[PDB]
């Protein structure tokens, strides 16, 4: 209840560290692929396009790189043990990207960067 | 140039591994270069991809519900660029428990932290993998005798926890072997010793034992197998070579469906050994996949 209050907007944590100039979380493990996937954000093999790059899931995980608890139910992560393609142009930061983004329910694709269900 | 640059990494001839040499001090003409990688490729994404690869031309066994365990898994950066190459590589539903000594996080579905002699399960595994090397391996103040440590822990997993018909890559180097592993290796239906192209500059090895008979099938003394193996890396300079990493068409395991069965020691006769040597049969039960890790309690 109170613990429960008290907790840390670590998502929120991390777009300001980066506004005050802070490097961006390193080592997410980047994965060879073929580069001709279905485009989808997260996934059970990389599924990178020609204009992504697919990483190992746990690795681009704030949650899991930063030995915290998951907001998730449960603390489940939805990273970690999948594969997750983010865009070749923000590939320089994927726990960045995962956080701001979100993936689309239908499609499967992330919302702003391969979802076009409208 | 050479032949070999296009492949995963090279294998060690047939006609190294029958002689009788006495171990000399490994020198590498290119000790120490580096590969050129593709942009933001990690060497160990490289290595187990090449590793992979080069699994993909064996008779491994593939069975529905394939157990794997990856030792060693846990790098320097916290992370274990190894597991997601493997968990790439096997089918999806494979279990994929790894374990190192330090902290790290993973896409295994279990992780197991602490030395790998505090880890137990009563569970046989269908493929083992080891990348582990001990830091001071490095401290070379003595003659290069056989390694103790986690190498006499992974002789007994194997012994005990292994699957009739199942496989292993272990991590060697010059400094990083064991006699009785090598000597293991004559208990599979073929073994090799493969070195990456892409750390051809390194006397790193995976010992590779393929289908395990869980009897000698031939006599391997490990003293003159580990020479034999320096004496092929010192008078066969590989070239440095990342090729293969830019065709990943082929890379995931081919699911084979290989048929699990149970049999008591009685029950392994000629024909079930030709079905483990040709990756057809796995021998173990389907029970539930239980691990552990010893916790030791103090003040
Ligand atoms: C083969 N070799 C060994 N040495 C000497 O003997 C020592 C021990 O030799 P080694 O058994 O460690 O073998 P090698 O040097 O080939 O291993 P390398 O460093 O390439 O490491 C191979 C793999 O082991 C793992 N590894 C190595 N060091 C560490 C570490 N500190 N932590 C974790 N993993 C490590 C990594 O996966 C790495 O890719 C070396 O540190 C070096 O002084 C050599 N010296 C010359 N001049 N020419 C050689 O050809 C040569
Ligand atoms: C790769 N491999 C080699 N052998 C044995 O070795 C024989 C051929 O050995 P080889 O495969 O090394 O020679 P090949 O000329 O086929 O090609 P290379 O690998 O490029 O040199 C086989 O007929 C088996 O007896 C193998 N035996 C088993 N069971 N499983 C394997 O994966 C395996
Ligand atoms: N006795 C032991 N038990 C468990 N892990 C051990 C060990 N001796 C060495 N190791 C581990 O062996 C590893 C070698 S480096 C492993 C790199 C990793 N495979 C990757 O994908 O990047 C180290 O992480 C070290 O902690
Ligand atoms: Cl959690
Ligand atoms: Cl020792
Ligand atoms: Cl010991
Ligand atoms: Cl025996
Ligand atoms: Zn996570
Ligand atoms: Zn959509």
């Amino acid at each position: 209840s109170t613990v429960l209050s008290f907790c840390v907007d670590a998502a929120k944590a991390y777009k300001d560290y980066l506004a005050s100039g802070g490097q961006p979380i390193t080592n997410c493990v980047k994965m060879l692929c073929t580069h001709t996937g279905t485009g989808q954000a997260i996934t059970v093999t990389p599924e990178a396009n020609m204009d992504q790059e697919s990483f190992g899931g746990a690795s681009c995980c704030l949650y899991c790189r930063c030995h915290i608890d998951h907001p998730n139910p449960k603390g489940f992560c939805d990273l970690k043990g999948k594969y997750v393609q983010i865009p070749t142009t923000c590939a320089n930061d994927p726990v960045g990207f995962t956080l701001k983004n979100t993936v689309c329910t239908v499609c499967g694709m992330w919302k702003g960067y391969g979802c076009s269900c409208d | 140039a050479s032949s070999q640059a296009w492949q995963p990494g090279v294998a060690m001839p047939n006609l190294y591994k029958m002689q009788r040499m006495l171990l000399e001090k490994c020198d590498l003409q290119n000790y120490g270069d580096s590969a050129t990688l593709p942009k933001g490729i990690m060497m160990n994404v490289a290595k187990y991809t090449q590793l992979c690869q080069y699994l993909n031309t064996l008779t491994l066994a593939v069975p529905y519900n394939m157990r794997v365990i990856h030792f060693g898994a846990g790098s320097d950066k916290g992370v274990a660029p190894g597991t997601a190459v493997l968990r790439q590589w096997l089918p999806t539903g494979t279990l994929l428990v790894d374990s190192d000594l330090n902290d790290f996080v993973s896409d295994a579905d279990s992780t197991l932290i602490g030395d790998c002699a505090t880890v137990h399960t009563a569970n046989k595994w269908d493929l083992i993998i080891s990348d582990m090397y001990d830091p001071k391996t490095k401290n070379v103040t003595k003659e290069n005798d056989s390694k103790e440590g986690f190498f006499t822990y992974i002789c007994g997993f194997i012994q005990q926890k292994l699957a009739l018909g199942g496989s292993v890559a272990i991590k060697i180097t010059e400094h990083s072997w064991n006699a009785d592993l090598y000597k293991l290796m004559g208990h599979f239906a073929w073994w090799t010793a493969f070195v990456t192209n892409v750390n051809a500059s390194s006397s790193e090895a995976f010992l590779i034992g393929c289908n395990y008979l869980g009897k000698p099938r031939e006599q391997i003394d490990g003293y003159v197998m580990h020479a034999n193996y320096i004496f092929w890396r010192n008078t066969n300079p590989i070239q440095l070579s990342s090729y293969s990493l830019f065709d990943m068409s082929k890379f995931p395991l081919k699911l084979r469906g290989t048929a699990v069965m149970s049999l008591k020691e009685g029950q392994i006769n000629d024909m079930i050994l030709s079905l483990l040597s040709k990756g057809r049969l796995i021998i173990r039960e389907n029970n539930r996949v239980v691990i552990s890790s010893d916790v030791l309690v103090n003040n």
